[PDB]
């Protein structure tokens, strides 16, 4: 069973990192310097640092030896213990459904609960379901 | 190989059978990688924004799926090497689910994530 090692990382380049690291294994598994990792954990509800799959320390070390993304964290190395190994995958409740409930962010009902109508395939605009709070212009000039 | 990492970050799907974490462009060029006969996702986008959805989160460089924990854990282990995911939401319709199983695919809930 492969160990689980946990590196630093630079905050808000999290899929930035894996993509890089991933097209690093990709253009080095054939050459005389491959790469020992088996996988890297990037979760979605974090930020600030990275998992990484190897069986000892120093093939990290080894791996992420180079990357201007990682040269901060590179001098230590945390291990978990085992039964870490299933916490990290815990996803609790993509967030995309219709006939739901959510809130908005900005505008003028901030931090009011709405509900969602339909979805637009292109992945731009999604039409929610809100109540006016307008004075119907009687008191604004 | 090169065909199987997403080239750009935006405007990117995850299959809900093998958890195929690829660009859009990918999925209609090519398509899932990992299942081509029973789904034939390539060449055509209403099958891609079918079966396929943006509703997923969770990111894994799956490179050895033969030896790693985390690849057993996902049921993984018999698929290619790449981009996954580990919680893909969603269902399919009563379309294409009844010929998997005629076809000899048992099509698994993929969603580990737990509901409240
Ligand atoms: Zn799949």
């Amino acid at each position: 069973d492969p160990n689980l090692w946990t590196v630093k990382c630079k905050i808000g380049e999290e899929r930035a990192t894996a993509i890089s690291l991933m097209r690093k294994f990709i253009a080095y598994q054939f050459t005389d310097t491959p790469l020992q990792i088996k996988s890297v954990v990037a979760p979605e509800h974090v930020k600030g640092y990275i998992y990484v799959e190897a069986y000892k320390q120093t093939h990290v070390k080894q791996a992420i030896e180079g990357v201007g993304n990682l040269r901060l964290g590179y001098w230590n190395q945390q291990m978990v213990p085992i039964k870490e190994m299933t916490d990290v995958l815990k996803v609790v409740k993509a967030n995309l459904k219709p006939k739901s409930w959510v809130r908005l962010k900005r505008g003028i009902y901030k931090d009011d609960i709405a509900q969602v109508d339909y979805v637009e395939p292109s992945q731009n605009t999604i039409s929610l379901k809100m109540i006016p709070r307008i004075d119907y212009d009687r008191i604004k000039a | 190989a090169l065909e199987t990492v997403p080239k750009d970050l935006r405007h990117l799907r995850a299959c809900l059978l093998c958890s195929l974490v690829k660009t859009i462009d990918q999925f209609e060029y090519d398509g899932c990688d990992n299942c081509d006969a029973y789904l034939q996702m390539k060449g055509n986008r209403e099958m891609v924004y079918d079966c396929t959805s943006s509703s997923f989160d969770g990111i894994i460089a799956m490179m050895s799926p033969e030896d790693s924990w985390v690849s057993k854990w996902q049921r993984v282990s018999n698929f290619k090497p790449g981009v996954y995911a580990v919680s893909v939401t969603g269902r399919l319709p009563q379309g294409i689910v009844r010929e998997l199983k005629s076809r000899g695919v048992a099509y698994k809930s993929r969603d580990t994530a737990i509901k409240t």
